[PDB]
DNA sequence: TTGGAAAGTCCCCAGCGGAAAGTCCC
DNA sequence: AGGGACTTTCCGCTGGGGACTTTCCA
C-alpha cells in the first residue's frame, strides 16, 4: 500500500521558537542528523508511488490525543502556519529547510487556535483527527466544503475552548500529510498522515541546556559531606539535582546525589551543595567518577564532568 | 510661605509595579528607613499652618520637568496624582501610601495625553517643549501646595521637587549586595580563589574592594569570571604586610566604579603563610 | 549552678489561635514592646554554661497544676507540636520568631491530647511534670524508652481523660526545657524547665484587643450626660463598661463611667452612652482625662484614649 | 387540568435549620400570614376535583431546576420531599407542615446522591446537566400533582414552581433597616459627619440615599467606613438649595444598589448655615 | 421553637520577591 | 544567524483581617 515515511526526524532540542515581534528568519528547524558542517533538515519520502504529489506540514500538540497547535510553521513555502510543497513527479523525497516556529502569545492562544481549526476544516486538512471526531466528513474534495456552515462554526468554538485549557506552549510536533492526484487531477487522495518526534523550545526553563560552567572543587574525599559551589546555566531551584556516578563492573552504575535544598540555588545560576559519600569509604587509591546536572521533570543531564574521590 | 522636603523618598530599592501587577503597589518607603526604623517621606510648610490643599505629581528627572507618563496610585490619588486636604492645624505632612505604577513603552503616548487632558503640568512645560524620550526608570515627586495668603483667597505656592526615584529594574543602578562567599580567610601574600554570589551587577562596572586601615586593594579577576551577573570568582590581593605574624581583619565589599557605590562590608581575615 | 532564663516574654494578648482548616503562615507570636516597626524577638537564654545545647518548647495549661496542652505549636523548627532549636556552642541566647498556635478542635481534644502525652513519654520530654507523677522515670536517655509498655499506655489514657474534662482551649503557656550534652554527646542533661506568662487567644470574645475604633465626639461639658456614639471591636453587652478617669495630684484617680444599658450595645460593635459628670462641674478651664472600655470579668482595658471636659 | 399556587410561601424570614439542630425546624408560612392570622402554602387545581396524589419537591433557584440538596421535613415527608393524597372532594390544598432542613456544604454530594437514588427530579434535568455549584440559601417548592384523566388512569400534571424561598442567613437578601442615627439635622451645604447603626449590610453593596421632592443625593463614605456591617459613618451631601432660609425636611434612607431595595425612610432636616 | 452566639470555615487585600512570557538588540 | 538582556505578565508565600457556616446554649 501507498504510505508516507519520515527519513530525517527534526532535532528534538536546542532550537528556539520565535515570537512574531522578534522579526523574521532567525534559524532553520534543524534535522536530527544536522551538524554545523553538514547541515540537514527534516525530510520525508512517499513510498509505493511515483508521480506528482502534495505534502503539507502542520504543527500539532504533544499530548495523548493529537490536536492542532496554536503555533505556526513559518518561512519557506509557508502560509497560514502551513508548510506546503510538491513532491516532484519522479523524486519522491521532500525536505523542509528554513522552517521556523512562530510562538503565539499566551493572550492570543484561543483566537489563533480557533482560526487554525477553521482554515483546516475549510481546506479539509485532517479536520477529523485534529479538530473534532465528527468533522472528518470535511475532506479536501477539490475544496472540501469551501464554506463552513453555522453548526460547524460551533463545533470549532467548542473544540477551541476545550483544547486551550491544556496546551503546552513549549512543545510541538510536526505532522506530515501527503495528497495524491485524483481522476480530475486535484490532489485530494490522502495517505495516512505521519507525526514526528516532539520539539522542545529552547527558551523554556524546563528545556534549556544544562551545563556545569565552573566548580570550586572537582575532587573530594570518599567520606563526602564536603561543600562545593557550583556555577551553571539557567536552572530551576525546585526541579534540579546533582548526580555523581561511575560505571560498574557488572554494567550497572553507582549513583550519588548532592545534598542541597531549593534555597541553596542562587539566582538560578549556582548551587551550594555537599558531596555524597562514595560507594566505598575505604579504598586505598583515588577513583575517578562523574558528576552532572539533571532535571527531575524530564531527566535530561548536563555533560558528564570529571570528579575525583580520594580516600581518607 | 514655602515648601521644603523634611524627609526625602528613598531613591533606590523600590520597583514600580505594572498595572497588571496586583491592584495596588506597595508604598514608597522613606529615605531614612531600614530594618530597625520607621520612615516617612514628609514635607514642611514655612510661613503657614491652616486650611490648604496638596497635590503630589510625577515629573521627569532632568531639567525640562515635563509631567511623567507613570502614575501615582494609592490613597487619595487619581489621574496619576495624589491630592487631598492639608491638615489645617499642622505644618508637617508625611505621605505613607504613595506607590508608583509605570506605563508600558507601548501605552506611552496615551499616558502623556492623560497628563494634558487632566491638566497635570506643574512647571507648565510647553506643548512644543514636551516632545522627546522619557526616562521610564526614574521620576520626581512634585509637591504643589495651595495655602491662602494672609488675605484669605487661595494661594498656590511654588512646586518643590525631591531627588529622583529609580526603578530597581535596570541593574546599571541597582543596590549592591554580597550574598555568599566560599571563604573569608586567606594568606597575606594574597592570590586566593574565592567564589562570591551576589545581586545582579554589570561585568564592566564592578570590582571587589578590600578596604583596611589606611590600606586599600582590589581582587583580581576577568570580566569573564563574572558569571551570569550573579557570581564573581576572584583572587585576593596581597595584604600591605607580607610578613604578618598574627591574623588581621579587613573589610571586603562590592564597588561600582561608575559612581563609587559600595556594598555592605564582609569581614575578611588575612593570615600568615 | 547551670540554669535557663526568659529574656523576653510572649505578649499575652493580641494573638489569634489558628485552626487546621484555616491554613499556614498567618502570623507568628510576639514579645514586649512591639514598637511601631514590629521589633519583638522573644529570646530565652542559658546561664552558667556555654556550649552545645538543646532547647525545646511545649504548650502547657494555665491551671494550678501544669499539664500538656492539646494545642500544637507550629511553624519554624516545629514538629509534632514541639519547637526544637539548638543553642549555638558560643551564642547562648535563643529567639523564637514565626511561631503560631494551632487551635485543636473541641471534638478532637481528647485523642490529640492522648497522642501528645505519648510523644512526650517516648521522647522523655518532661513526662512526670506534664502527663503523670509516676512517669518521671521516663527520661530522655538519647531516647528515654523509645517503646512504651502496655501499663504506660494505661497511665496516659487515664491522665488524658482526666485532664480533658477541664482544659481551657482559650488560654495557653509556653514552657522551655534545655538539654545539655552528656558524656556520649547526646543532649540528655535536663535543666529546670521554666514556663512563660499566659497567652490569650484573640478569637476569644473575652480577650480580643479591646479597642475604641472611633467616637463621634471627643470632648464634653463637665456637667456630662451628653450622648456619644462609639464603634468598637467585638465586645459583650453584659460584660463591658466605658471608664473615664484621670491621674490625680495625690496619686489616686478620679473615676467616672458611661451611662448605658446592654440594650445600648449595638450588634456587639457599638455603644451609645451618656458622659458621666466630671469631678468638678465648676472649673474655669478645660481639663483632659482618659476614656477606655473595660471587661468586668477580667478588668482588661482598651488603650487610654484622650477626652476633653470643658466648662459651661 | 393544571395547577396554580393560590398562596405562595413567604420569601424571607424563616431560617433553615440543620439536622443537628431542632429535631424540628418550624413550618413554612403562607405569604399573607401575620402575627394575628397565620396562612400557608396553597395550590389550586383547575379542572379536577377527585382522587389523586401530590408531591412537594425542593429544587434549585435558577432555570435548570435540579433537585436541591436541602430536605423538606415534617408531616408526611421523607427522602427530602413531601407526599400525601389530595382531598378527593376539594380543589384547594394548603400544606401546613412544611419544614426546610438545610445540609452542610460537606455532606453535599451525599445529598445529591439521595435525590438520584430516590428518583427526585421533577424537571428531569440530566445527570450531565446536574453538575455545578448549588445555592444553599434559597429554594423553590415544586408541586407535582397527580390526578386522573377522564378515563380513570393516573394523570401526572405539569410541575409548577413557587417563587424562591430564602434562608434568613443570607445578608445578600435580608431586609435593610436603620436603627439609630446620632444626628438628623445638619447644614444645607452638607458635609456633616453622621454615625448610623443598622442591620447587617454588605459594605460593597450599600449607600445612604437622601431623597427629596425632585431632589436626590447620597452621603459620602468609603467602603471602610462601613463598620463591621452594622454601622456606617458618612458625610451628608449638599442639599439642592445652598442658600436655604428656612429648614427643609428631607427623606434619608439605606439603599442596596444591586436591587434598588430601600429601607424605611428616616427624617432629616437640612438647615440654613 | 426561636434567637443569639460562640466555635469552626473560608478566603479576600496587600506587600514583598522571584521568574516565566514576550520584547529588543548587540 | 546566535545568544544575552531588558521590559511586561504571572504566581506564591507571608500576615493579618473580615465575614460566612455549623454547632452550641439558654
Amino acid at each position: 500500500g501507498p504510505y508516507l515515511q519520515i527519513l530525517e526526524q527534526p532535532k528534538q532540542r536546542g532550537f528556539r521558537f520565535r515570537y512574531v515581534c522578534e522579526g523574521p528568519s532567525h534559524g532553520g528547524l534543524p534535522g536530527a542528523s544536522s551538524e554545523k558542517n553538514k547541515k540537514s533538515y527534516p525530510q520525508v519520502k512517499i513510498c509505493n508511488y511515483v508521480g506528482p504529489a502534495k505534502v503539507i506540514v502542520q504543527l500539532v500538540t504533544n499530548g495523548k490525543n493529537i490536536h492542532l497547535h496554536a503555533h505556526s510553521l513559518v518561512g519557506k513555502h509557508c502560509e497560514d502556519g502551513v508548510c506546503t510543497v510538491t513532491a516532484g513527479p519522479k523524486d519522491m523525497v521532500v525536505g523542509f529547510a528554513n522552517l521556523g516556529i512562530l510562538h503565539v502569545t499566551k493572550k492570543k492562544v484561543f483566537e489563533t487556535l480557533e482560526a487554525r481549526m477553521t482554515e483546516a476544516c475549510i481546506r479539509g486538512y485532517n479536520p477529523g483527527l485534529l479538530v473534532h471526531s465528527d468533522l472528518a466528513y470535511l475532506q479536501a474534495e477539490g475544496g472540501g466544503d469551501r464554506q463552513l456552515t453555522d453548526r460547524e462554526k460551533e463545533i470549532i468554538r467548542q473544540a477551541a475552548v476545550q483544547q486551550t485549557k491544556e496546551m503546552d506552549l513549549s512543545v510541538v510536533r510536526l505532522m506530515f500529510t501527503a495528497f495524491l492526484p485524483d481522476s480530475t487531477g486535484s490532489f485530494t487522495r490522502r495517505l495516512e498522515p505521519v507525526v514526528s518526534d516532539a520539539i522542545y523550545d529552547s527558551k523554556a526553563p524546563n528545556a534549556s541546556n544544562l551545563k556545569i560552567v565552573r566548580m570550586d572543587r572537582t575532587a573530594g574525599c570518599v567520606t563526602g559531606g564536603e561543600e562545593i559551589y557550583l556555577l551553571c546555566d539557567k536552572v530551576q531551584k525546585d526541579d534540579i539535582q546533582i548526580r555523581f556516578y561511575e560505571e560498574e563492573e557488572n554494567g550497572g552504575v553507582w549513583e550519588g546525589f548532592g545534598d542541597f535544598s531549593p534555597t541553596d540555588v542562587h539566582r538560578q545560576f549556582a548551587i551550594v551543595f555537599k558531596t555524597p559519600k562514595y560507594k566505598d569509604v575505604n579504598i586505598t587509591k583515588p577513583a575517578s567518577v562523574f558528576v552532572q546536572l539533571r532535571r527531575k521533570s524530564d531527566l535530561e543531564t548536563s555533560e558528564p564532568k570529571p570528579f575525583l574521590y580520594y580516600p581518607e | 510661605a514655602y515648601v521644603e522636603i523634611i524627609e526625602q523618598p528613598k531613591q533606590r530599592g523600590m520597583r514600580f509595579r505594572y498595572k497588571c501587577e496586583g491592584r495596588s503597589a506597595g508604598s514608597i518607603p522613606g529615605e531614612r528607613s531600614t530594618d530597625t526604623t520607621k520612615t516617612h517621606p514628609t514635607i514642611k510648610i514655612n510661613g503657614y499652618t491652616g486650611p490648604g490643599t496638596v497635590r503630589i505629581s510625577l515629573v521627569t528627572k532632568d531639567p525640562p520637568h515635563r509631567p511623567h507618563p507613570h502614575e501615582l496610585v494609592g490613597k487619595d490619588c487619581r489621574d496619576g496624582y495624589y491630592e487631598a486636604d492639608l491638615c489645617p492645624d499642622r505644618s508637617i505632612h508625611s505621605f505613607q501610601n504613595l506607590g508608583i505604577q509605570c506605563v508600558k513603552k507601548r501605552d506611552l503616548e496615551q499616558a502623556i495625553s492623560q497628563r494634558i487632558q487632566t491638566n497635570n503640568n506643574p512647571f507648565h512645560v510647553p506643548i512644543e517643549e514636551q516632545r522627546g524620550d522619557y526616562d521610564l526608570n526614574a521620576v520626581r515627586l512634585c509637591f504643589q501646595v495651595t495655602v491662602r495668603d494672609p488675605a484669605g483667597r487661595p494661594l498656590l505656592l511654588t512646586p518643590v521637587l525631591s531627588h529622583p526615584i529609580f526603578d530597581n529594574r535596570a541593574p546599571n543602578t541597582a543596590e549592591l549586595k554580597i550574598c555568599r562567599v566560599n571563604r573569608n580567610s586567606g594568606s597575606c601574600l594574597g592570590g586566593d580563589e574565592i567564589f562570591l554570589l551576589c545581586d545582579k551587577v554589570q561585568k564592566e562596572d564592578i570590582e571587589v574592594y578590600f578596604t583596611g586601615p589606611g590600606w586599600e586593594a582590589r581582587g583580581s579577576f576577568s570580566q569573564a569570571d563574572v558569571h551570569r551577573q550573579v557570581a564573581i570568582v576572584f583572587r585576593t590581593p596581597p595584604y600591605a604586610d607580607p610578613s604578618l605574624q598574627a591574623p588581621v581583619r579587613v573589610s571586603m565589599q562590592l564597588r561600582r566604579p561608575s559612581d563609587r557605590e559600595l556594598s555592605e562590608p564582609m569581614e575578611f581575615q588575612y593570615l600568615p603563610d
